[PDB]
This record gives structure tokens, C-alpha cells and sequence, in this order.
């Protein structure tokens, strides 16, 4: 398949999209964890769980600090 | 892939540990995540674009400011994402002022 | 007070006033420090606000 892997592209071009609107905004998150926090949002999923979940982990690598 | 293993593919990305070494963080995560499946109304990315405007408004980059609303476009020009809301309300709740 | 501006108008020194850049990760205020004079009567129909711009970014220069 060839159109099958354009798309893939443009998963890929979206991706570094969402990457500068990463760093404007200063977040931790890299492209592979985004891809599977996009998965998860298509099973569907509050946003409000994804960052209290971010938001214990990040802050429980803090604490082995 | 299933709601449940996602997760652990979370917890492996943020800690540099395995679902098979820490089920501590990961039971917290299926508490928090499961029962709360469900996103809290239909698509509004509009409305939390407005507010990532406010953070780049904090700035003065108001030229990124113009790039915003052609960088928010393609989300919808791909149409690979479901939840534009979502993702969008994910980051802004992440946000930090660089500063 | 200290300069020869002292014998000049307290309304044009009123006028001009302080300023800053909005903030970024590398901030120094060599980076971050703006002067504005802003408009208190009709002379905005004189001087726009894009006029103020240019003049803040050859000020810059």
C-alpha cells in the first residue's frame, strides 16, 4: 500500500506540530509518549485523567531524586 | 491495545522502569483513568486555542501568535485526531510560563 | 532629576514612560526593556500605534 503510508506521513507531520507546540509551551512530553497518548484518545479518554496521571509521575521521579 | 496497557506504556516512557517492575504507579493510574473514560463533552479545541493564545499572549510573541491559528488548522487538515480537545486541553493543563 | 532633561516639559517626560518584553526562558534585561510613549490626546490621529512599533524597533536596534 502506498496511500496506507502517506498517512503515515501525515501522523508524522502532525506530530512535529504538536513538537513546537510542545516547546512553546515548555512540557515534558516526547513524540513517542504523545503518539500514545493520541491512541488513548482514540479510545477515548478524559484530559483531566491523562494530566493527574502525568502529573503523579513526572512529580514521583522527583521524590527518587 | 487495550485501556489498561496504554498505561504501562505511559508509566515505561516517563519512568525508565517496566510494568513488571513497578505496579505501585501504574495502580494509581488504572484508578484515576479507568471509570473516567469518558470525555467530559464533544469537541471544543476553539475554546482551549483561545487559551494557548493567552499563554503565547504572555510572551510578547505575538508572531507566534499568527502562527498559532495555521499550526491549530492542520490538526483539522489531517483529520487523524478524534479528540482535538482533548490533546489541546492535555497540553494547556501541562503549561509552564519558559519564563 | 539629575540630567538637562529636568528643563524640559513634566507633561513629555509624563508622556514617556517605562516598558518590557513579555517573558522568555533566556530573559536578561538587556533582552527585556522597552521605553513607551503612549497617546494622551488627538494625537493618535497624528501618530499610530504601528508608528509607535517602528519607533520601538529602531529603538531596539
Amino acid at each position: 500500500a502506498a496511500a496506507a503510508a502517506a498517512n503515515l506521513n501525515a501522523v508524522r507531520e502532525t506530530m512535529d506540530v504538536l513538537l513546537e507546540i510542545s516547546r512553546i509551551l515548555n512540557t515534558g512530553l516526547d513524540m513517542e509518549t504523545l503518539s500514545i497518548c493520541v491512541r488513548l484518545c482514540e479510545q477515548g479518554i478524559n484530559p483531566e485523567a491523562l494530566s493527574s496521571v502525568i502529573k503523579e509521575l513526572r512529580k514521583a521521579t522527583e521524590a527518587l531524586k | 491495545k487495550s485501556p489498561n496497557v496504554l498505561l504501562q506504556n505511559l508509566c515505561c516512557r516517563i519512568l525508565g522502569r517496566s510494568e513488571a517492575d513497578v505496579a505501585q504507579q501504574f495502580q494509581y493510574a488504572v484508578r484515576v483513568i479507568g471509570s473516567n473514560f469518558a470525555p467530559t463533552v464533544e469537541r471544543d479545541e476553539f475554546l482551549v486555542a483561545e487559551k494557548i493564545k493567552k499563554e503565547l499572549i504572555r510572551q510578547r510573541r505575538e508572531a507566534d501568535a499568527a502562527l498559532f491559528s495555521e499550526l491549530h488548522r492542520k490538526l483539522h487538515s489531517q483529520g487523524v485526531l478524534k479528540n482535538k480537545w482533548s490533546i489541546l486541553y492535555l497540553l494547556l493543563s501541562l503549561s509552564e510560563d519558559p519564563r | 532629576r539629575a540630567t538637562n532633561a529636568q528643563f524640559d516639559s513634566p507633561e513629555i517626560l509624563r508622556r514617556l514612560d517605562v516598558r518590557l518584553l513579555e517573558v522568555s526562558p533566556g530573559d536578561t534585561g538587556w533582552d527585556v526593556f522597552s521605553l513607551d510613549y503612549h497617546v494622551d490626546g488627538p494625537i493618535a490621529t497624528v501618530f499610530t500605534r504601528e508608528c509607535m512599533s517602528h519607533y520601538l524597533r529602531v529603538f531596539n536596534f
